[PDB]
């Protein structure tokens, strides 16, 4: 045996200079892919905010061209989703799990038209998803395009060219290079088996995409948080427990959001015609919280600031939390094509926040601020609903820069993860899967 | 590194006044700043601190808004406001920088202080009398020479002896108060051989009142 | 509030005893800090988290302890130590400092040197009449002055004043006071000054009379 | 089908008992780490209070600087021959084997050995890293527990192992992340997957490094402060900057491994040669430890100096020479000690250098030598242990300039490009595959 | 956001002068800052720019020491240094922050200016004459009012009307160079039924002799 | 050091038109840079990296160009953009500037409002004597200032200002002023004021009497 990893070890690192042009040429499509759906996704958003100007006096008929805004645009979405592609509804990360399993297909000519064009729609009208569904999606799809166009053949180009188009595609949603590389490395490459999947592939296309993000959004954060305080060894217990309560939350958010899938499926039925009437409802009522309560509606970024920099009061918040948990569900569990990471930064920083606010006033021994337990809180949902801590921190530091606060957020983080295991929960890009193909299995 | 806090002086009770702290010598965000004062004869009590951003404020327990802490960091700057100043609030208020180790706070870095008097009494200048030894002096190695300086406000003076030059030998007993006056008095030894064939004078400097004065000790005649 | 009660108010100790003093809190504190204070300066940050010591301490200091009893230590208690170090907690809200400790240098018996003074000149002409007694540079600091007007024993217009234990030597310095009107004054003839203290049996007396 | 569907549900799951223990592993490697540090400090000044009692003579002082090193060098050569073989050099090739099940975990002997035998190295003044021994001496401390509480399994021999590799790592740089990607990047088992749970990793990762701040707190090794931006305009010069790299990475591999083999002729294997060739390098370090310390010693002093463009391009072109030269002796040797940090510093020296012919060449680009500096840190790592993640991480963790994350990322990748595209290989891969073709052979 | 250059005025030949640039509302580390200059009537000229740790100082192509660019981040403040100045320096100086998008740099935020004039004649403050209608003034809708600012070598001036308040309806007109001497005029449109039930005032500033100026106009007798 | 060379020095044109300014550079540049400057006012940055907009900057306005040649255009003018447009490269070191052109708005006629004013009683009150004469918001700005003194013309001590086109109106304004000594001042009675316009063909004449 011996023998042979003498010959195996002397043959690490390399990856067939193929494959990495490829990836290139993947990572800059996607990056331009992502760059384009975001310039779409303002537009539109734009378009939106500037027909309440057309109709600025009469308000009982303002509320109604918000809703119908949001109405119209999450219906031509939620069309287009049903009409020409099933798979591109929802988040779309678990359905590029499956593909690395090879165990659902990449319908690439159908996909990225209807991801793009469909979520460009459920964004645009205000609904409570974020860019990575659509991207992720986009991204591996865009992977597969170029893997087929070029006939490339393989084990390792399928995969690994799948791969970096999904990194590239996290990468380029959240500006962030690091947390698309270790995504992949975490939450995507096939968890229970070795991979062909070369890392040294996938960075090239996040840096390519990257690249492209930048020549378009530069100059200009999507989180701009400032720099926080530091946090005192005394102090790290107080994330430990924020963790504990992540941890335990976690779980329940995943059974929602599931339930509320079910839940869902029911009002319309599985017909065209109910979904495309109940999305443009949803759609709609986004539309009318986007405008009598930002805060409720949204992707969320927009409000990441201003609760680190503890301007809610403790009400607002509480609410805030709770109007978005219902928003959320509601916008995701309903099938919409976008994502549920984004909302889920959102909801932990708030979450932390009010932890912060409370631990603060427990506690003026400490000299806290509660925006170290808002950027603790921030990547801690994902930690616990996506078991993806690793990625959830790096993504978190990537786009708020306070590495002072690296204890703090590895140990919430932690923390978090380490409940939803122990109160029973599962990864929620996973459970997801799991529903799927026990779906495509119990028809057959 | 520099805290040079300042402002202090009389008020008359029922008052108020402003502290100031300026700060150099590093960064005065990222810092949280701090009161602490002495008064005279007693230990020390923490007033309050305040964060960078004066987001958040801090006082020792005490009514509404006996305290006010602000900061300005812009000018590289604290404030304290000290209002219905009554007599305990008489004392050194010094100006403190906080860090900490393992996470519990303790005072950083300490300016030097000013001196805040709470006094119905008047501004007052000193006056200065030499203290000669009697026609009754058994000159022995040294000789013991001084001045009484009578009846001032508030504190402080300060006393040297030729300037700064006759340095060794000196005694100031920290200051007295009588009926609203500051009296206190130097002692000054030096060699028989040096008096009074040399110029021995003490230099009275009271500030507050606007007075420099130079008494020259002569032998009693 | 956490009240904390610095063990001895005031301690003395040649440079060669190993110094000890001590911080005692009314509840529960943990990691308490100290600094010092020559007569006449600011505060300085000396040991903290219990035991740490502020970059310059010199490392005859040490400090210890938990719960509600910490102390401080300096190894053999170098003579550029006479100060007053306090202790102060912040383990819980608010902080709250010690009555300080109180530290003084070490040294044999120093007897007073007297020195008397007759009214100035200029002060009379004014209707008022101190008269000076300087007792300077003496160990220990327990001394008592007894003013004699013609023979006779005075009481009232008296006022001393002690100097803080010194830097050059360890020693203290005393002033008493004697203020009387012009008039009250010119009225007697013979003023003394009695020093009465450890290092003698018999009060140290320096006088003049206004002949 | 139906089994995915059953294990996907079943993701995610670790073992209370294993996710306990790597907390005690954590805790040991980290409070470990630790007293090694104060160790090897301890040490150091030591001998720099010693060449204060020669202060005056010289001569004499060249001696003592010499001699102080030569006996703490000896001291630990010998410690290693005699008792631990396999604890020499960096040890993080022999914890790589242990993970395929390919080498043994001697943790009784190696734990003393390279725990002391470092301690003499480091201390005098020798130009390894922490690392080496942090690592190594991780692991075994992963093991030690793994044995004295007699668990069970594939999952917890190579997770508890790893985890104590990773708490290793995350001791030394005051960088739980790069310890973490550390494992997942150049450890794992990289042909076959493994069941290294990266959760238990995680953990202690972090209890070590709580270990690391309760004594190691305010002061960060490598302070640079924050240097400027990087604009598009500008991203191409650090692409050239790793082709240097990328091309640099194998022949500085090929020299710690021919250097290796021509310095094992010095002793012919015999105990007493070594230990005597060895005092020897440790002497000479001591020596220039002493009148250039520049190029001796760890490397992490000249770091921001270098950053601060506070070198001439003369003392530069020096400093990487000498360095490339006492790094070499010093590892190729078999001295226990690691070779990552003064690949960190001869990345940071290499990258300063470029920028600043970079600066004279494009006044238009408005640059600073020091973000060139911080694209080169960690490089070498890039290109000679193939650990591009890694390195990025880890010096992000130690520099705190994240804008310079695409020149970081661009000179690193275009490191690793080109160290494959010239044909090298990971250094803690070949030095494996040499161990193991001698075992063989 | 502000940059505020100052210290500009008169120089005489081959003499030397200090231009400062106080900066605020941002980190002025961070930055690189630049001086560039407008000769009277004529277009823009790159002096120089100064690094934020001072590593790095770039002039325009010059003499040795013309030119000295320095920066003080303690102070947030910009220096520029001439010497030898001969009249081609007679200029606006101005200060300004450096920055860019892709990469190609650009002169992000401009400063307002002080002006150098190098000239062997004497400086000199304005006589400031108020304008008002003569009887005869056919009081229409609006009135018209102004001030002459006459004889103050060398410019600039600044005139204002009731402190800016009184914005609209102003015009003031450019100086002219007759006899090393010169001389301007501002004038003023308001409502007939402002003026003279309210008061008129302007407000003259002649930086370069730190003259300031109230002029009220009032009716003709 | 490149040299950029702006098109046309100076250029006229109706709000409405679609207005277009032309930078070209002695060697090749890239992304270069444009600051409008208002009048009396410091430069704006305006446009940069050739085409993109500074935060502010009206969307009527557009940049292009690559190579040795790059404009900035302005799509349906308006009168507000009157302005020097400056043009700039850094893509070689050191940076270098265009020279200038200047944004001249074309808009309908207006007709000069005159004031005249006599001396002051202050200014002469030290022998000096100035009538200042006002011609305020005109188009266009080619105007004639023609000053009689007792009916007679004067040339002698004359000194006419313009404003610049100002930034709203578009309109021009004169000021015309004429110094004489008090002794010379006093020994005439009329003083006049004449301007001569387009808007006009009969001369718009404002004066007094000293009577
Ligand atoms: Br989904
Ligand atoms: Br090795």
């Amino acid at each position: 045996r011996r023998r042979q990893l003498i010959r195996q070890l002397l043959e690490r690192d390399k990856t067939p200079l193929a494959i990495l042009f490829m990836a290139a040429v993947v990572g800059t499509l996607v990056g331009l892919a992502a760059v384009a759906f975001d310039k779409g996704v303002a537009w539109l958003q734009n378009q939106r905010m500037g027909a309440l100007v057309h109709t600025a006096d009469n308000y009982p008929l303002l509320l109604t061209v918000a809703f119908l805004c949001s109405a119209v645009l999450a219906m031509f979405g939620y069309f287009l989703v049903r009409k020409y592609a099933p798979e591109a509804g929802g988040s779309g990360i678990p359905e590029i799990e499956g593909a690395l399993e090879d165990q659902r297909p990449v319908r690439w000519w159908r996909v990225l038209p209807v991801k793009f064009f469909g979520g460009l729609g459920t964004l645009g009208g205000g609904m409570v998803l974020g860019r990575e569904g659509p991207t992720v999606q986009i991204g591996g799809n865009i992977g597969r395009m170029v893997l087929d166009i070029f006939r490339l053949k393989g084990d390792e180009a399928r995969h690994t060219l799948l791969a970096t188009g999904a990194a590239a595609g996290l990468a380029a949603a959240f500006n962030a290079p690091l947390a698309g590389i270790l995504f992949i490395i975490e939450v995507m490459r096939p968890q229970f088996r070795y991979t062909l999947i070369s890392i040294k592939a996938v960075f090239i296309g996040v840096i390519m995409s990257t690249i492209m993000y930048r020549i378009f959004n530069h100059e200009v954060a999507l989180i701009d948080v400032g720099k926080l305080s530091d946090a005192p060894l005394n102090t790290l217990w107080l994330y430990l427990i924020l963790g504990i309560i992540f941890g335990i939350f976690g779980p329940i958010f995943n059974k929602w959001v599931l339930g509320m899938q079910d839940l869902l499926h029911r009002v319309h039925g599985g017909n065209i015609t109910k979904w495309v009437l109940m999305g443009g409802a949803i759609g709609g009522l986004c539309g009318l919280l986007g405008f009598v309560a930002p805060a409720t509606s949204g992707g969320g970024f927009n409000l990441i600031p201003i609760a680190t920099a503890g301007n809610f009061s403790m009400g607002m918040l509480v609410f805030i939390f709770v109007a978005r948990v219902i928003t959320t569900l509601l916008c995701f569990s309903s099938g919409a094509p976008g994502g549920i990471f984004a909302p889920m930064l959102a909801l932990g920083t708030v979450l932390g926040t009010a932890f912060g606010m409370v631990a603060v006033e427990l506690f003026p021994q400490y000299h806290l601020e509660a925006g170290t337990f808002a950027i603790a809180g921030m990547g801690a949902l994902l930690a616990a609903s996506i078991r993806a801590p690793l990625t959830g921190i790096i993504l978190v530091l990537e786009m708020t820069d306070n590495y002072q606060l690296i204890l703090p957020m590895i140990i919430t983080g932690l923390g978090a993860t380490l409940l939803a295991q122990f109160t029973g929960g599962k990864p929620l890009y996973s459970a997801i899967l799991a529903r799927t193909l026990a779906k495509q299995e119990a028809e057959q | 590194v520099r805290l040079l806090e300042s402002g202090g002086g009389l008020v008359q009770p029922g008052g108020s006044l402003k502290l100031s702290c300026a700060a150099s010598g590093f960064d005065y965000s990222r810092y949280w700043m701090s009161w602490v004062r002495q008064a005279p004869g007693k230990g020390l009590k923490w007033i309050g601190e305040i964060n960078p951003v004066s987001s958040t404020i801090n006082y020792t327990p005490s009514l509404k808004d006996k305290f006010i802490i602000s900061r300005d960091n812009a000018k590289d700057t604290l404030y304290l406001q000290i209002s219905k100043v009554r007599s305990e609030d008489t004392a050194l208020y010094y100006c403190a920088r906080l860090y900490y180790g393992y996470g519990y706070w303790y005072f950083d870095v300490w300016g030097a202080g000013t001196t805040v008097t709470v006094s119905s009494a008047k501004t007052t200048p000193p006056s200065v009398y030499p203290l000669a030894p009697g026609s009754a002096a058994a000159a022995a190695s040294m000789v013991t020479l001084g001045c009484l300086v009578k009846g001032y406000f508030p504190e402080p003076v300060t006393v040297t002896w030729n300037s700064g030059s006759l340095a060794a030998g000196v005694h100031t007993f920290p200051a007295v108060l009588q009926a609203a006056l500051y009296t206190l008095s130097s002692s000054v030894t030096v060699p028989s051989s040096s008096w009074p064939s040399e110029t021995v004078t003490c230099n009275v400097a009271h500030p507050a009142s606007s007075t420099k004065v130079d008494k020259k000790i002569v032998p009693r005649a | 509030d956490i009240v904390l009660t610095q063990s001895p108010a005031i301690m003395s100790a040649a440079p060669g005893d190993k110094v000890t003093m001590t911080c005692s809190a009314s509840s529960s504190v943990s990691y308490i800090h100290w600094y010092q204070q020559k007569s006449g300066t600011s505060p300085k940050r000396w040991i903290y988290d219990t035991s740490k010591l502020t970059s310059g301490v010199p490392v005859r200091f040490s400090g210890s302890g938990s719960g509600t009893s910490y102390s401080l230590t300096i190894n053999t208690m170098e003579a550029e130590d006479a100060a007053t170090y306090y202790c102060q907690q912040w383990s819980s809200h608010p902080q709250t400092f010690g009555g300080g400790t109180k530290l003084e240098i070490l040294r044999a018996d120093a007897a007073p040197t007297v020195s008397i003074f007759p009214p100035s000149s200029e002060q009379l002409t004014s209707g008022g009449a101190s008269v000076v007694c300087f007792l300077n540079n003496f160990y220990p600091k327990d001394i008592n002055v007894k003013w004699k007007i013609d023979g006779s024993e005075r009481q009232n217009g008296v006022l001393n004043s002690w100097t803080d234990q010194d830097s050059k030597d360890s020693t203290y310095s005393m002033s008493s006071t004697l203020t009387l009107t012009k008039d009250e004054y010119e009225r007697h003839n013979s003023y003394t000054c009695e020093a009465t203290h450890k290092t003698s049996t018999s009060p140290i007396v320096k006088s003049f009379n206004r002949a």
